[PDB]
């Protein structure tokens, strides 16, 4: 069905403690497949998914080309940090960060649904390619400097040729080569656990484990009445093996456990689950 | 692929 | 525009005493990216700790998974210590096999 190829750049200065650093990662959907770290001796792009490490027979030039591209990108944003700090006339003794996220969403027909390219400076919106893939939105006065530079270099056109072309074609290649990983819909392993607080109260904790993709809905319900304001819902977290975990817990009175149900929705499930202690 | 840049673009 | 990190400590698998597991410390929602994370066994830094590659969320805030192999027991305490510019003192979060 639908899917996304997304690249994440982080560049930041380290005044006194060394040269700026540049770290880039790429994801297909919720799976990371590539990294690049400028702090290596001779930095190269590196595979981080099983289908990369073992199916570059398709394109024996992949790593040469991507190492070259990430190296050039690293140099660009190192320069960019100085340009941007000067737009704000910030002191050179403070550390500053540029981030970029760009990529493409494809639909089930294998055509572009939307392309995007967004930048942040020090954690706030700085400049973004508009949805026409033709103009830029600059978030403040300094970012208009970058926009004018980018308008003059005709850079929206290059951005967009990449997003409608290479991005789409590579997303589709990764999905085929990584089909075992990316087109799985592993449903969660679910169970409830039970932790007495006192003689009068107990915590019920509904667990979802090992699932992919990351999207999931966990709710507790009290005999029809939903408990979204009563429960503690933890942020979804990576398991470390390519999948995810989540739980929702609820304090209930002792003796009442049987009246509460946990409801789990995930696209790997044939039907939603209902758990009861 | 990573996108390729053009010298310095910022 | 800085953000303090969220911290979850947990194992990859439900903690079966005497079986090899992974201890995870997941730090998220922080900005800027420099952060110090240490896993602790019985109060002292575990040496061979690895971490995921720096990434970030829609709101630009960063996340990292730090992890190490471990075999939990009935007495071995584990924990995660986190320092960050937004934190005047480090945060320590104990590992709990029911969380």
């Amino acid at each position: 069905g639908f899917h996304s190829l997304r690249y994440f750049y982080t560049a930041w200065s380290r005044p006194g403690s060394g040269e700026p650093r540049f770290v880039a990662v790429g994801y297909v959907d919720d799976t990371q497949f590539v990294r690049f770290d400028s702090d290596n001796a001779s930095p190269r792009a590196e595979p981080r998914a099983p289908w990369m490490d073992l199916v570059e027979q398709q394109d024996p030039q992949y790593w040469d080309r991507n190492t070259r591209n990430a190296r050039d990108a690293a140099q660009t944003y190192r320069v960019g940090l100085d340009n941007v700090r000067g737009y704000y006339n910030q002191s050179e003794a403070g550390s500053h960060t540029i981030q970029r996220m760009y990529g493409c969403d494809v639909g089930p027909h294998g055509r572009l649904l939307r392309g995007y390219d967004q930048l942040a400076y020090d954690g706030a919106d700085y400049i973004a390619l508009n949805e026409d893939l033709r103009s830029w939105t600059a978030a403040d006065l300094a970012a208009q400097n970058t926009r004018r530079k980018w308008e003059e270099a005709g850079y929206a056109e290059r951005d967009r040729a990449y997003l409608e072309g290479e991005c789409v074609e590579w997303l589709l290649k990764h999905l085929e080569n990584g089909r075992e990983t990316l087109l799985r819909a592993d449903p969660p392993k679910t169970h409830i656990t039970h932790h007495p607080i006192s003689d009068r109260e107990v915590t019920l904790r509904c667990w979802a484990l090992g699932f992919y993709p990351e999207e999931i809905t966990l709710t507790w319900q009290h005999d029809g009445e939903d408990q979204t304001q009563e429960m503690e819902l933890v942020e979804t977290r990576p398991d470390g093996n390519g999948a995810f975990q989540k739980w929702a817990a609820l304090v209930v009175p002792s003796g009442e456990e049987q009246r509460y149900t946990c409801h789990v929705q995930h696209e790997g499930l044939p039907q939603p689950l209902t758990l009861r202690w | 692929d990573f996108q390729e840049s053009a010298d310095s673009f910022l | 525009i800085q953000r303090t990190p969220k911290i979850q400590v947990y194992s990859r698998h439900p903690a079966e005493n005497g079986k090899s597991n992974f201890l995870n410390c997941y730090v998220s929602g922080f900005h800027p990216s420099d952060i110090e994370v240490d896993l602790l066994k019985n109060g002292e830094r575990i040496e061979k700790v690895e971490h995921s590659d720096l990434s970030f969320s829609k709101d630009w805030s960063f996340y990292l998974l730090y992890y190490t192999e471990f075999t939990p027991t009935e007495k071995d305490e584990y924990a995660c210590r986190v320092n960050h510019v937004t934190l005047s003192q480090p945060k320590i979060v104990k590992w709990d096999r029911d969380m």
